[PDB]
RNA sequence: UGUAACGGGGCUAAACCAUGCACCGAAGCUGCGGCAGCGACGCUUAUGCGUUGUUGGGUAGGGGAGCGUUCUGUAAGCCUGCGAAGGUGUGCUGUGAGGCAUGCUGGAGGUAUCAGAAGUGCGAAUGCUGACAUAAGUAACGAUAAAGCGGGUGAAAAGCCC
RNA sequence: CCCGGCGAGGGGAGUGAAAAAGAACCUGAAACCGUGUACGUACAAGCAGUGGGAGCACGCUUAGGCGUGUGACUGCGUACC
């Protein structure tokens, strides 16, 4: 009977405010902004992993397009004489590969243009 | 007319930027007292320009 | 584990462009290119490695269809009744320079990296330079 | 056998409905009364 | 709660909330809203499913071994050294007794033992009867709970 | 040299000596285990492409460790709708070491 | 070392930082001549506590004068004394007598 | 109000009507790992030990399972001045409410497991009390009858005395 | 004992296990206001976060590289009931 609550708001507070470190104004030092903060966080996490695997996706298909017009193909022709091809190589190692070691990326587009003409 | 928004501690601090305080660039020093006064004004014993007029 | 650029180990070239008989939007584009760097494999979005391009002969841009006398270029002063209106010909006549720098600007992206972009335009009016101290390779649209 | 190792049965102790005491019970701010309504009032029940 | 029956103010007018009672739970040095009052919390237990929770104790008690039988459980005098004495040499520490009459001088010595407690055939309790270590019972006091058990 | 193949649909490049994180394997914290489903190996200028797969490449790698990934918080809010979740997460994950590589 | 204070002042917890921040890192001897020097009220109280930092430092730990250097000062703010100022129609205004607690930390360095 | 009836740059196609082959393109579908429910089947149940299929957005609302706090019995038991409760940080852990260990301050009570009873969990109600910010060192310092100077006391005077 | 108005207040000495237990006195959190250190910021537009991420400072480094703090730049994103 009379239970106080002092001590559990206490640390569920200081939890919200732990979350929430690093934050600019009340976010940072209150619980009424930072709770709508740490939540706002959450949600935007939510989605921003996926917005994450579109963003590498598009980037590595960008420097696989850019390498492909260096050696003087274009991507969609590059990607469709890999399928045909029937090789299975993603677009991140292509990437990393166009990056790094050229004459191998050099090596993949004649084996594409081999197998599409 | 009033405020609608609670203003900042980084605005408060902006806006007394200007309110700081500037200090003595340099003190003058008697010919014969030897003393430390303000520019153009006269000592606290009476001396000005090595002159006593007290 | 992906790559990325670093501002300070990444090069630059320099590249010079004639642009006497093609067209604004055909030329534009490729030069957006370069400056962004998607012509390289290294290509990453929130670092500028594209390469320094020289813009010769601005005012010889060709430009097809009536645009000479009906490809206006509206700007506001801030006033309330500061608009002005100006043309092709007019801009051509007055500030040359001023044509290919508003399309390559429209076209780089909006912000402090499309700016340092767009810092990298050495567009000039005639058929000389005076950045031969940076050896520049000519190059083809 | 002794007071600190002896349990009811399974079934019988139910725990009880609570009122507006979360958001994640299922039993939030309305408890189970509605919107705006006669039977959603302090008080407020038709007879029968 | 102790005061008036008044509105600390207006109803409009001015730039605070609605109040028409100091006494109100929500304000400072208030009420209650749901005060509690003077409950019984005694419940009922049928005579049947008394007695058969006294069976299951006393039979688990046998099952377990810390109920054992006396035919005589008496002290020759009023004091505590000699009950303390004849539980040690049983080896008992925490024990209930059980007797069929009253004995003054064992009720006395067992008043000032914390683990000890004598109790007659009536009087038995389950509470006691689980929680006590040891139950010792006599003879006289067995017959005395078969017959109210049973 | 380098080579690449898959374990649990994405697909890594590792050289020799390297250690890959993948997906929870059946596999104990000391034993070995083949990779066969490989896709290409370089080895400065000596280039196999694989159709899909290399005739004999061959990975073999010692399973170092296993474990669970850095926490993760999910977050579920329904604006004004008096709807919120909150959940955890830890992904099961084998550390390995690259011991091998053969064509 | 020798920290000098004063606590339960009676000053504002602004207008007295507007004269600390002058002195720091400075030398006791321009530190006492600025004092001397600036038009506020609040000159005489720091100057009063650099003055017994100075001879706490000269008396205590046997320190030089030459050698002085006022290496930290802070100014926090104090209980706040709350009075009413009376207004019209009846109305009431809080005013806060503030207080402040000066503090001056001189090394020998 | 200022282009202002392609989103913009710009386009003589980078526009439209017709053919085809590629690519991009979602929390849609496939691959890997992980959790939970329902139903089938042999688990002779350990009520779960393998299968297999399927499902798992969600307001009002219904059902089910749980976390945390006070007190009571277990408890004249256990921890604790070789440092308790509480406060402030770190690390680890669980799907979750949370839990565990410990550094420092703190300086004397706290309480395992299993059960029982609730003043049992706050962000809002122009909610109440207390404290502290903001506007801000801004207005104002309360009849525009008026003050100036020379001496005195005092650490210091325009305002105290002559 | 000294500064200071024979003050207020504080620094020394002393008692006390403890004086950031000194009478505004057990424990002393939060809002709020200060000092010191690391990083970023004066061509830059918006619920101030999130994903990616250079650089900088510190401490371990089995030199591998990670961690903590800062977060130029960039995609997305108009608080709660
Ligand atoms: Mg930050
Ligand atoms: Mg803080
Ligand atoms: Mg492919
Ligand atoms: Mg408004
Ligand atoms: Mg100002
Ligand atoms: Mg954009
Ligand atoms: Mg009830
Ligand atoms: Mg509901
Ligand atoms: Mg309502
Ligand atoms: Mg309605
Ligand atoms: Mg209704
Ligand atoms: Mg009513
Ligand atoms: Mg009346
Ligand atoms: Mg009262
Ligand atoms: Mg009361
Ligand atoms: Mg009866
Ligand atoms: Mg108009
Ligand atoms: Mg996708
Ligand atoms: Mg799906
Ligand atoms: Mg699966
Ligand atoms: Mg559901
Ligand atoms: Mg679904
Ligand atoms: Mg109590
Ligand atoms: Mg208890
Ligand atoms: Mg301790
Ligand atoms: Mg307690
Ligand atoms: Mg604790
Ligand atoms: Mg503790
Ligand atoms: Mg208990
Ligand atoms: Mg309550
Ligand atoms: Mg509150
Ligand atoms: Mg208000
Ligand atoms: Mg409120
Ligand atoms: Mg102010
Ligand atoms: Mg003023
Ligand atoms: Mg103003
Ligand atoms: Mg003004
Ligand atoms: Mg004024
Ligand atoms: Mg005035
Ligand atoms: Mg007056
Ligand atoms: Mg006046
Ligand atoms: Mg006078
Ligand atoms: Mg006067
Ligand atoms: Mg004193
Ligand atoms: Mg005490
Ligand atoms: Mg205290
Ligand atoms: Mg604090
Ligand atoms: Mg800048
Ligand atoms: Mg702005
Ligand atoms: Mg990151
Ligand atoms: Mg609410």
């Amino acid at each position: 009977a009379r239970v106080k609550r002092g001590v559990i708001a206490r640390a569920r507070h200081k939890k919200i405010l732990k979350q929430a470190k690093g934050y600019y104004g009340a976010r940072s030092r209150v619980y009424r902004v930072a709770f709508q903060a740490v939540i706002k966080a959450g949600q935007y996490a939510y989605r921003d992993r996926r917005q994450r695997k579109r963003q590498f996706r598009q980037l590595w298909i960008a420097r696989i397009n850019a390498a492909a017009r260096q050696n003087g193909i274009s991507y969609s022709k590059f990607i469709n004489g890999l399928k045909k091809a029937s090789v299975e190589i993603d677009r991140k190692i292509l990437a990393d590969i166009a990056v790094f070691d050229k004459v191998a990326f050099t090596a993949l587009v004649e084996k594409a243009k081999a197998a599409l003409a | 007319a009033v405020q609608q928004n609670k203003p900042t501690r980084s605005k408060r601090g902006m806006r007394r930027s200007h309110d700081a305080l500037t200090a003595v660039t340099s003190l003058s020093v008697d010919k014969t007292s030897g003393e430390k006064h303000l520019r153009h004004h006269i000592t606290a014993d009476g001396y000005y320009r090595g002159r006593k007029v007290i | 584990k992906t790559f990325t650029a670093k501002p300070e180990t990444v090069k630059r070239d320099w590249y010079v462009v004639d642009a006497t008989g093609k067209t604004l939007g055909r030329l534009a584009t490729e030069l957006a290119r370069r400056l962004r760097g998607k012509h390289k494999a290294e290509y990453t979005p929130h670092v500028d490695t594209g390469d320094y391009i020289i813009v010769l002969n601005a005012d010889k841009v060709a430009v097809t269809g009536n645009k000479r006398t009906d490809k206006v270029y509206y700007h506001h002063t801030g006033h309330i009744g500061g608009i002005k209106q100006a043309t092709f010909e007019e801009m051509i006549a007055r500030r040359p320079e001023r044509v290919i720098e508003i399309a390559v600007k429209g076209m780089l992206p909006k912000g402090p990296l499309g700016r340092a972009m767009f810092r990298k335009l050495k567009v000039y009016a005639g058929n000389e330079h005076n950045h031969a101290a940076q050896q520049p390779q000519v190059l083809d649209i | 056998m002794r007071l600190n190792t002896l349990s009811p049965a399974e079934g019988s102790k139910k725990a009880g409905k609570r009122l507006g005491r979360g958001i994640g019970s299922g039993l939030g701010k309305t408890g189970g009364r509605g919107h705006k309504g006669q039977k959603s009032r302090s008080g407020g029940g038709v007879r029968r | 709660v102790t005061g008036s029956g008044k509105k600390p103010w207006r109803q409009k007018g001015t730039g605070r909330a609605r109040s028409g009672s100091i006494k109100s739970p929500i304000w400072r040095s208030g009420g209650v809203t749901f005060a509690a009052r003077p409950q019984d919390h005694s419940q009922k237990v049928n005579k049947k499913m008394y007695r058969g929770a006294l069976k299951s104790i006393l039979s688990e008690l046998v099952r377990q071994d810390r109920l054992i039988v006396v035919e005589k459980f008496s002290v020759e005098a009023p004091k505590t050294k000699l009950l303390a004495q004849k539980l040690k040499d049983m080896a008992l520490e925490d024990v209930l007794i059980i007797t069929g009459e009253l004995d003054e001088n064992l009720f006395l010595a067992a008043r000032n033992l914390h683990k000890v407690d004598v109790r007659d055939a009536t009087g038995i309790d389950p509470v006691s009867l689980i929680a006590f270590d040891k139950v010792v019972m006599t003879a006289d006091a067995v017959k005395q709970v078969e017959e109210m058990l049973a | 040299m380098y080579a690449v193949f898959q374990s649990g649909g994405k697909q890594h490049r590792v050289s020799e000596g390297q250690t890959v994180r993948l997906e929870k394997l059946d596999i104990a914290t000391g034993e070995t285990v083949e990779f066969a489903e490989v896709l290409m190996i370089a080895n400065g200028e000596e280039v196999k492409i694989g159709v899909p797969f290399v005739d004999g490449g061959v990975i073999k790698a010692e399973v170092v460790a296993h474990g669970r990934g850095e926490k993760v918080k999910i977050v579920k809010f329904r604006r004004r709708k008096h709807y919120r979740k909150q959940q955890g997460h830890r992904q099961w994950f084998t550390d390995v070491k690259i011991t091998g590589i053969s064509a | 070392e020798t920290i000098a204070k004063h606590r339960h002042a009676r000053s504002s917890a602004q207008k007295v930082r507007l004269v600390a921040d002058l002195i720091r890192g400075k030398k006791v001897s321009q530190a006492l001549d600025i004092l001397t020097y600036t038009n506020k009220k609040a000159a005489v109280l720091v100057k009063k506590v650099l003055e017994s930092a100075i001879a706490n430092a000269e008396h205590n730990d046997g320190a030089d004068i030459d050698d002085l250097k006022v290496t930290k000062i802070f100014v926090d703010e104090g209980p706040s004394m709350k009075r009413i100022m009376p207004r019209a129609k009846g109305r009431a205004d809080r005013i806060l007598k503030r207080t402040s607690h000066i503090t001056v930390v001189v090394s020998d360095r």
